[PDB]
């Protein structure tokens, strides 16, 4: 059902360390995450019933080392598909709800309970069980993922990856980029006794760009894996989603990326698995972006809205 | 007695140091061994280094990506295997630590009961422009920091 294209390389950098996903009907969308009991009964609808396919799509930036955006990869769609599926369980045990906080709550927790299958915090399992951490103290990744439906979209942001809506035809931002500069992360990360240094860049104790991130245990109290989650009712004048690493917004604007990507996906069918129209968007994109002197890895995926 | 340092003022210096539950020889072995930094140095993707290893050594250093920089020229300035003495000075890469110059020194203690290793390095390198003494001093001291932790991991792993 879902109309995706993904393309991604590892650029001008030796080994690839971006990973990407896109799991079509990976989930059940509780109802009751999207409108009230009491609304959806009066037409004579059980909330708790209902059903609503989705697809997950995830750009997941690597850093260190690739082990930790290939285990997100692996790993988000099916911690948050089992945690979608034991919430509507429990929101059946529950009267009315503030549903933006259940969104919040339902990504935070799966989002954690990633990190803390990382680090070796947590087990985890593969028919076996597994607990040492996956890889050493100093690996970690983004996570920028998108929940789609037909009614709504849902995304949750943790690091400097960044998805963007392109709605009638202008961007709209839907997640905002976790740097140490950022007013609420520095005073955070300075509450808790850390620092940013402005060294190549504003860094979390001078080291990392990012003040958000999954994996990273050696920076940790400072460098959370907690997402900021946004709800989007679908509109008439979508055009696209624009998942990708900092690969593609390092030298691209939000403005430039939705305008390649709409007009790459229209010029496609007017001319003329993955969707060829929207690959050849997610391909236009990750060309330009290295046409335009990106240093680093380069992860793109365009969702056709429409 | 080791990590005496002179910085001037367009200079800093600073020190960290970590027990490690290993004797003396086991750590020594791990850290002189020049040419493979990345056996203990966590943040070290690859090394390169040709010859003996020998005062005037140069080893080639790429680090792994989510860093400030992502290479060093590092050379060896001291080995001393009687009092278990190490210099290393920086001297080329993409970094911003100009004339950085360190010191790791390792010493015999008892630890639970059990022959213990205490390292300590120091260091001295110049104040990259826009930044403080204090910055500087704390960004070295979290990588040091991180370097040392992994040595007494690597080093206690081998014990056992
Ligand atoms: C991890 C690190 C980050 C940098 O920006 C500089 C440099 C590339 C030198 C690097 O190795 C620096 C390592 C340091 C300070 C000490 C060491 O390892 O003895
Ligand atoms: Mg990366
Ligand atoms: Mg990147």
């Amino acid at each position: 059902a879902p109309v995706w294209g993904c393309a991604s390389t590892r650029g001008r950098s030796a080994e690839m360390e971006d990973a990407s996903a896109a799991v079509p009907r990976f989930a059940d969308v509780p109802v009751r995450l999207l409108a009230s009991r009491r609304d959806l009964d009066a037409l004579g609808l059980d909330a708790d019933a209902l059903r609503l396919p989705a697809h997950l799509f995830g750009v997941f930036d690597g850093h260190g080392g690739a082990e930790v955006a290939n285990y997100c990869r692996e790993r988000i769609h099916v911690v948050l598909s089992a945690a979608l599926a034991r919430l509507g369980k429990n929101l059946g045990e529950m009267g009315e709800v503030d549903m933006k906080e259940h969104w919040d709550d339902v990504f935070t927790k799966c989002f954690q309970r990633v990190d803390d299958e990382v680090s070796g915090r947590v087990t985890r399992v593969v028919g076996e069980v597994r607990s040492e951490p996956v890889t050493a103290e100093n690996v970690g990744s983004t996570a920028v993922v998108a929940l789609v439906c037909s009614s709504h979209v849902v995304v949750a942001n943790c690091g400097d990856s960044r998805i963007v809506l392109c709605r009638g035809k202008e961007p709209v931002a839907l997640s905002i980029d976790h740097k140490p500069d950022r007013k609420d992360e520095r005073a955070r990360i300075e509450a808790q006794g850390g620092k940013v240094i402005q060294w190549n860049g504003y860094r979390v104790l001078g080291v990392l760009a990012m003040s958000r991130s999954i994996g990273d245990r050696y920076l940790k109290p400072f460098v959370i894996p907690k997402p900021e989650v946004m709800v989007v009712p679908r509109a008439k004048d979508d055009d696209c989603l624009i998942l990708a690493s900092d690969g593609l917004w390092d030298v691209v604007s939000n403005e430039e990326a939705c305008k390649v990507a709409r007009r790459q996906i229209l010029l496609w069918h007017k001319n003329n698995s993955t969707d060829p129209a929207a690959q050849a968007a997610a391909d236009y994109l990750m060309r330009l972006a290295l046409k335009k002197g990106s240093e680093d890895n380069i992860t793109v995926i365009v969702v056709d809205l429409k | 007695r080791f990590h005496r340092h002179e910085p001037r003022d367009h200079q800093c210096s600073s020190a960290v140091a970590k027990h490690i539950k290993a004797p003396v020889h086991l750590v020594w072995s791990l850290v002189r061994r020049f040419d493979q930094p990345q056996l203990f140095k966590p943040f070290v993707s690859r090394c390169e280094m040709k010859g003996n290893i020998e005062i005037g050594s140069v080893r080639e250093v790429n680090v792994k990506s989510g860093l400030p920089a992502t290479r060093s020229t590092e050379r060896l300035e001291l080995l001393d295997d009687n009092e278990h003495i190490l210099s290393v000075r920086f001297v080329g890469g993409d970094h911003r630590l100009k004339n950085y110059s360190s010191i790791l020194t390792v010493h015999p203690e008892v630890i639970d009961g059990r022959p213990g290793t205490l390292v300590i390095e120091s260091f001295v390198v110049d104040v990259p422009e826009g930044n403080t003494k204090d910055e500087t001093c704390y960004f070295v001291e979290a990588l040091l920091k991180c370097n040392l932790k992994s040595l007494a991991e690597v080093s206690e792993r081998l014990v056992v």
